[PDB]
RNA sequence: GGGGCGGUCGCCUCCUAAAAGGUAACGGAGGCGCCCAAAGGUUCCCUCAGAAUGGUUGGAAAUCAUUCGCAGAGUGUAAAGGCACAAGGGAGCUUGACUGCGAGACCUACAAGUCGAGCAGGGACGAAAGUCGGGCUUAGUGAUCCGGUGGUUCCGCAUGGAAGGGCCAUCGCUCAACGGAUAAAAGCUACCCCGGGGAUAACAGGCUUAUCUCCCCCAAGAGUCCACAUCGACGGGGAGGUUUGGCACCUCGAUGUCGGCUCAUCGCAUCCUGGGGCUGUAGUCGGUCCCAAGGGUUGGGCUGUUCGCCCAUUAAAGCGGUACG
RNA sequence: UAAUAGCUCACUGGUCGAGUGACUCUGCGCCGAAAAUGUACCGGGGCUAAACGUAUCACCGAAGCUGCGGACUGUUCG
RNA sequence: AGUCUUGGAGGUAGAGCACUGAUUGGACUAGGGGCCCCUACCGGGUUACCGAAUUCAGUCAAACUCCGAAUGCCAAUGACUUAUCCUUGGGAGUCAGACUGCGAGUGAUAAGAUCCGUAGUCGAAAGGGAAACAGCCCAGACCGCCAGCUAAGGUCCCAAAGU
RNA sequence: UACAAGUAGUCAGAGCCCGUUAACGGGUGAUGGCGUGCCUUUUGUAGAAUGAACCGGCGAGUUACGAUCUCGUGCAAGGUU
RNA sequence: UGGUGGCGAUAGCGAAGAGGUCACACCCGUUCCCAUACCGAACACGGAAGUUAAGCUCUUCAGCGCCGAUGGUAGUCGGGGGUUUCCCCCUGUGAGAGUAGGACGCCGCCAA
């Protein structure tokens, strides 16, 4: 539930998704994180999700990053019209991962439980994942 | 200093520029020996095609 | 079945004016003829070339046109006759 | 993206636009049908916004003083470009917001639109060089015909005049469906007709699978303790093409459209009957899941109804496909 | 049933005595995987190479090219 | 006209935070909670309870750009190749396009969807391959030959070629 | 010609019959390979889009008056009724 | 050393230190040109009491700002693949924020 508090405008272009990461392709502020490795769309229900089931069984352990704010938004027409006559208005909020940008950073908390518990995480996403530590 | 030119796979279905370049060293039609001199125009023309031709010397 | 739908209110636009360089560099020029069609001072006009009145570049003398840098980040354009 | 209804119709700015120009959509954002006798032209001189600190009425900012301060502020107005050697600000003077032009040049189907050095006459500002043919650039706007007004060294039907007509300047259109049919214009047709179209909608077929129907994954939890007997949050993955849909691909020189009767046939994601596993399965009964399509899978009341609800039986009163057979 | 039981995992001692246990990358493969006239997602037969990957050399393969001839049209001259 | 050399204009892909927005944590506190008491809180002490402003570190953007290619575009000069270019006049048809690549929109980054830019093919192009097939791949039919070499594809057989 | 499905062809092709505008002949063809009519309209037709039962006949760009262009003629600063 | 120029700030912003007999500039006072939308700091006016304090010129330094290729990558022309809202191989081509370092000025012309 990551809402920009403001947005200068409310429909862009879906875009298009090539190649690497940009930049927070490693752990940065953590010691042990979860990396994509695949390129897809990410959204603020998926990422409350994927928080919940990290921090809610991860308790008292330490502290918790997010990388990702679905700043983008996307839209969708209303249910069943024929297409066409001006774009639709937005619903939600959604946030591109390119392949190598780490997800979630953990922090203060022992290896293996952290490695189970991104392990939980990583079911509610829809893309193949990698877990990455720190050097 | 005399290199042959030797058109292999056809202009046909290849676009304009190649097409256009094919022309003008008189490749008329496919499987002919076309000999030209060397120097560095004549080698622009074959690696910007570099695959409908083959070229060797003599 | 429908369900009716419109108010886009966003179709419209001008019509787009050509801008750009209209001579390239090295060209011969006539007495008279446009070098340049910017829109505000994208480039300083240097010698022999003046400056319209919609800020046009327009080429004094018959000539040669040279495109050259006009200080840090700057264009500056001018006509040296042959 | 069938028509109707809705919205729009001209002009200007940006993105879409794929580093020349151009480039569509009922693509994404705004503006315009003006204003300015100075918000011009010249000459001359400067310089911001914001912040800190003091000072009363007085402050969160009214007006002063200092310091920092490339531009955050302005630039008449929408955005973009550019502007502090001003294009920003201030002062004096003045009307070049002149006439006749115009080498050439852009753009363009045409009509149009745009720049332009320089020349002539007469100016304005400044001593001069020099600048000035409106606004800082891009919007602030319309054809022709017809008629009005002013000037004319033009013609004026035998002649001389006049009536009138030319030429020049100029006025009259939200002619906004904005390259404008006429000066002058609303609806219904299931009484309807003709020429055509699958270029274009309804049924059906097709593609897609949003929706729908099933199958799942992770597992928080519920389950007296135990996620995983049973159910399963928040999330994810699929399959099918029976629903509602999107697209308009065959059919408008006709492919008969719901339901029912007669007749079947196929699939299995199995309603009964067959064989099993687990059980929060004592036994009579069950719950779920797996193998299984051989066969069977009821009569009435109501509504055109499929569908439902009800009555009474049955082992069971299956779900679907076959142009909704 | 609550220790009360052959008993069992932490852990150590003796038996014979050689491989034994964790992770990473990657090739290829399996389950997930259920539709309607009939096998029906190799074109069939069939194929464990007649599949895939790597390297090499043969060969087939068109109205493409060449060879032989004929006709016609252009340019330089028959 | 093509190509080589050379000169340019141009802000896309990329990249980036310098601007404009968005955005994450560390530190810090202006200032809003925080109750007490004196009481007009006058202020103290007030939980990291929130929280402007700076700095450190990090993340995005079609309408962000201190930068910024490859290509394409416009030229000049010379060199080579090629021969097609302009003007005028006569006479047309064309204004329903489709598919496949790649770069975009709209759509649900769905459609054999629609609408653009760019390339090819069909259109208007038969032959070989992909079973049959317009747009996929290879390749252009002036005729004849009981000639050879080959491209895609293939060589157990149907069915030609290596069990 | 009675074990074969076939836009009905074509080309190979054995057999059989005949013998000509004499010429690398004629008819029939068991069998093999390849192969979805014609036209219109379409982006696209074997189309399950349209038209035709067949045969024969008829059945659609002409003329007038002008204009323009080309070509060719007679004269040529003249030409011509 | 003064005047005026061209070069992308590699020219700067900073931090410190020296100079003035001459030149330059601070200074002196508005009387008469001229002025301060209020004023001799400002405009001009005509002197020379002392003053390097500032302006200005030289000396040092990499704090900031600036310039900056090398080999790496991202991207991309063209080919060629693939399980193809996207990846991979090759001939080229070559990102910028990153450092090797450069730089806290170079060339005139006239008057000492």
């Amino acid at each position: 539930m990551l809402l920009p508090k403001r947005v200068k405008y409310r429909r862009e272009h879906r875009g298009k998704m090539r190649g690497r990461a940009k930049g927070g392709t490693e752990v940065h502020f953590g010691e042990f994180g979860i990396q994509a490795l695949e390129a897809s769309w990410i959204t603020n229900r998926q990422i409350e999700a994927a928080r919940i089931a990290m921090t809610r069984y991860m308790k008292r352990g330490g502290k918790v990053w997010i990388k990702i704010f679905p700043s983008k938004p996307y839209t969708a027409k209303p249910l069943e019209v024929r297409m066409g006559s001006g774009k639709g208005a937005p619903e939600g909020w959604v946030a591109v991962v390119k392949p190598g940008k780490v997800l979630f950073e953990i922090s203060g908390v022992s290896e293996e439980v952290a490695r189970e518990a991104l392990r939980l995480a990583s079911h509610k996403l829809p893309i193949k994942t990698k877990f990455v530590k720190r050097e | 200093a005399k290199l042959e030119i030797t058109l292999k796979r056809s202009v046909i279905g290849r676009p304009e520029d190649q097409r256009v370049t094919v022309r003008t060293l008189g490749l008329k039609k496919t499987n002919q020996t076309v000999v030209h001199e060397d120097n560095a125009a004549i080698r622009g023309m074959i690696n910007k095609v570099s695959h409908l031709v083959s070229v060797k010397e003599q | 079945s429908k369900k009716g739908v419109g108010s886009t209110k966003n179709g419209r636009d001008s019509e787009a004016k050509r801008l750009g360089a209209k001579r390239a560099d090295g060209q011969f020029v006539t007495g008279g003829s446009i070098l340049y069609r910017q829109r505000g001072t994208k480039i300083y006009p240097g010698e022999n070339v003046g400056r319209g009145g919609d800020d046009t570049l327009f080429a004094k003398i018959d000539g040669t046109v040279k495109f050259e840098r006009f200080g840090r980040d700057r264009k500056k354009v001018s006509v040296y006759p042959v």
